[PDB]
């Protein structure tokens, strides 16, 4: 059985 | 207060406020969930993209409409659908609000009745009233009689109407349409080298078919002089690079409505059709017909079907009669412009299906007298 | 309590705590025996010098590294490594923090379990998460879509990413890397009379390929100009004295990852099998991929690889595509800073193979939900 | 004269004169050019080996199918293949003898006209005529109606026949065969450690998937059982000793025809793309074609496919239709067989495309009346 991520939000291009 | 003119169609769901003069939100009518894995956590990814968002992320989706040809196969489907479209789109709660669907003539009953108990129980909208896809398209026209040709993207109906009395007994319903020339322009391809299998892909065979095809005046003349020059060879670019060079595919993708056999069906063209769906009527407004040949739908936007069609009925009908094809600009629209002017109108303020006679007679009231 | 983001790797061991900028300690992953006999008594002599330690006593060592290709060849090795980071180079017990490892794509299953029971039975930490090196290439970047091309020192691997989706059928895994290539300069070098034979020269023959070699824009040319001219013969002075000059070996090393025929390998370059990982990917996000082609790994730090890899793909992929290269300066670090990034997360925290959930699946659980 | 019934195919090409029950000469189609240097002279080596010489030097060579899907992808290699099959499998001269090609449905038209070009051109046949491949395989069962599914090396296609009627409307070409499930299996062989990268090793691959796959006929349990007892773990012998065990590899890399989202295909498996097949045919003939449902091709040979597919079909079928399929014990020659038949036939000996009839119309004369 694969992983299945659960549910997130955010967040992207931020941290970096 | 105003009244929602919805048009749920098959391919593209059009809506708006009614009153006005183009739908408020065009977007396709499809429901794709995910069907890759999926690593990055947290990226806030759904578990299915509806109409114009599911465009735009459709190479990692499988998109599938939920409308087959004018019947609804996936009822969740179109209710999430619906919901998209009241919320999203137009932002009005339907519990202020009165709605217009569109239907085609000759659907089941049961689509219908599910149509009216959706609208009445999870929308619990003011009061729903259902017509028939062709009468809209002639009241957008301005006129009141004529006959016409509403080439879908689902299902082609092909209804008569004078003086405002519909001929029930004339209405001729064929289920070639859009989605069966993509499907053969998509088998055609297979001809030259380019492979479109995905269900993703059928999109981008939609835009080339839209952006190139075109209905030839004369079939074999335009075939013989595809074969010798090449002044036809239009090039397309996919979504890519890659550019693609469509001979004469150009012409041979539309002809199949004039020629079913193509697809293997065995009925006779739109040009045919109507021909026989005018014989049947009375003898004495046959001439109103003939001159007043209406075209609707997104399929009749091929250019130069306004020349093929009156040629073939030309070719068809007798000598004396004159043939006219009214063809106006605003084609793909033309079914939700009439419907708007349907709602606008202070007569018709009595015809809808109040909430309160749906609770005293169940979902089978729209068989009943509020047709 | 904080997470420990080890990332074994092959070549050098990267660790650190978890929400930090850069690994706390690198040092290479190396156990030495010693091989000569030894007559000072009491000299307080080990029988295995691990990591740092091993690579200032390598006169008198034999240097063998756990870990061939991605794959863990020696488990007891390994597992003094892994006590070694623990303990002296981070100095905090492992019963009380999680631990992030990484592993190669593709790789065999036994390894995986055979890590998850080690970390679970002999370090005995509260739980412990195995993420595929590429999806922390991409995090360490800020993107969310991307093809990720690792070429670390074990394997190169070419990870296609959409949107968070990725696609498994996509996957190419190629085993040359950088030691193919300090095996490949090793036995250039021999052409001018330089013999290194010895395991503990390798790492001479090592640091003579990061501190000299470079890839050329273009081959032929440069092959041309350092057989007529002499402006690219660069010296370089061994630990003890007598210099030697690199000619033409200098860009012929690293070639070896553009033309993997020169070591007998049969498969395309890392220019082209990223360009297959890419058309094996659907149609409509083969734009986004070509946008966005991110390298990471120790050994894309060659200087001037970012051009030739973007003058290869551009000479491959359609004209009309953008093709954009991603190489941030801290290239090395990328899969570690990645790492850390995902386990700081708060929509990740519940993710971790917990204990208990171990006690009562057996080692097998690691390919279950909890991937 | 005898007719020469070649048949391309795409993994073995099949040959031999008409009238006889087995090809003369049957072969892979590889070709494949010397890799490395050569230092022995006179040694007579030669700039290419083709067909079965190259699966005895393979370990030398690169070999490189000419045939991809069905289509040519590499035309001077073809020529060199069927250059060998005449002069030196058969021995028999073309100037003397009528030749019966075989192509997929569906295919590409410039590869036919390519293909007759040559046949007229380099091999300066008397006439030659090209067949749909399932054709000949219905001829070979001694029907003549039924729906043939001829799961090639190369492509699967499924065309329904009736009455000798051929529907046109109804064939449903998929592009999984042979050849994707040979990478496949190469590609979940690296999840016990076994490695296949060269081209040679494709073959060896693919004698592993011959000797030992089959297609299970419950999926969910197989996968259950061969995870608790090791009833199931067969070894082979690879070609220099160290046996490899196979375990739930067995039926996973055949299960691929049924499910082909495991190599990330979207369409449905060979199971259900059969069906719909046949609900594209006419309402009257569907009874016909459930009963005479014919295999063909290849790799229709896995032990246990003629249980499960008809498992599959009776799950989707109405319950009173009875679902038979043939699975003649001689399979892989089908085609070749039903192209012998052909080829002896009194009433075909006029449809022959001779070559004064090339000469006034050109190569496109194969898509005219002589089809
Ligand atoms: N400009 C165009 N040229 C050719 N075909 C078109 C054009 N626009 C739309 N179509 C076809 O018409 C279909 C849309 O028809 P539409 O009238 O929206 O159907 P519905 O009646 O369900 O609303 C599309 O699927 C497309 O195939
Ligand atoms: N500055 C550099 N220039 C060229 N090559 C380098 C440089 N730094 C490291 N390398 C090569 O990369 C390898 C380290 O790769 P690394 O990313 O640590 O592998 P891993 O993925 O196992 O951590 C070294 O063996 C070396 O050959
Ligand atoms: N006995 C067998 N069991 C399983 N698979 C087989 C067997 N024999 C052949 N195959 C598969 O079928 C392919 C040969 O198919 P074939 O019918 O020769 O293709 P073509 O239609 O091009 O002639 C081989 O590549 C092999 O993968
Ligand atoms: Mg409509
Ligand atoms: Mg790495
Ligand atoms: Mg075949």
């Amino acid at each position: 059985v694969p992983p299945k991520i659960p549910d997130g939000e955010r967040v992207d291009f931020d941290d970096i | 207060t105003t009244a929602l003119v919805c048009d749920n169609g098959s391919g593209l769901v059009k809506a708006g406020f009614a009153g006005d003069d183009a739908p408020r939100a065009v977007f396709p009518s499809i429901v794709g969930r995910p069907r890759h894995q999926g690593v990055m956590v947290g990226m806030g990814q759904k578990d299915s993209y509806v109409g114009d968002e599911a465009q735009s992320k459709r190479g990692i989706l499988t998109l599938k409409y939920p409308i087959e040809h004018g019947i609804i196969t996936n009822w969740d489907d179109m209710e999430k659908i619906w919901h998209h479209t009241f919320y999203n789109e137009l932002r009005v709660a339907p519990e202020e609000h009165p709605t217009l669907l569109t239907e085609a003539p000759l659907n089941p009953k049961a689509n219908r009745e599910k149509m009216t108990q959706i609208m009445f129980e999870t929308f619990n909208v003011p009061a729903m009233y259902v017509a028939i896809q062709a009468v809209l398209s002639l009241y957008a026209s301005g006129r009141t009689t004529g006959i016409v040709l509403d080439s879908g993207d689902g299902v082609t109906h092909n209804v008569p109407i004078y003086e405002g009395y519909a001929l029930p007994h004339a209405i001729m319903r064929l289920d070639l349409a859009g989605r069966d020339l993509t499907d053969y322009l998509m088998k055609i391809l297979t001809e030259r080298g380019y492979s479109f299998v995905t269900t993703a892909e059928r999109e981008i065979v939609r835009d080339i078919k839209e952006k190139l095809c075109y209905v030839a005046l004369d079939f074999e003349n335009e075939m013989a002089t595809a074969a010798s020059s090449s002044s036809l060879e239009k090039s397309y670019e996919l979504p890519d690079g890659q550019v693609i060079t469509i001979g004469n595919e150009r012409f041979r993708c539309p002809e199949t409505l004039f020629q079913p056999s193509f697809i293997g069906m065995e009925s006779a063209g739109i040009h045919e059709t109507t021909y026989n769906s005018i014989m049947k009527c009375d003898i004495d407004i046959r001439k109103d017909l003939y001159a007043n040949n209406v075209l609707s739908g997104g399929t009749t936007m091929y250019p130069g079907i306004a020349d093929r069609m009156q040629k073939e009925i030309t070719a068809l009908a007798p000598s004396t009669m004159k043939i006219k094809i009214i063809a106006p600009p605003e084609r793909k629209y033309s079914v939700w412009i009439g419907g708007s002017i349907l709602a606008s109108l202070s007569t018709f303020q009595q015809m809808w299906i109040s909430k309160q006679e749906y609770d005293e007679a169940g979902p089978s009231i729209v068989h009943r007298k509020c047709f």
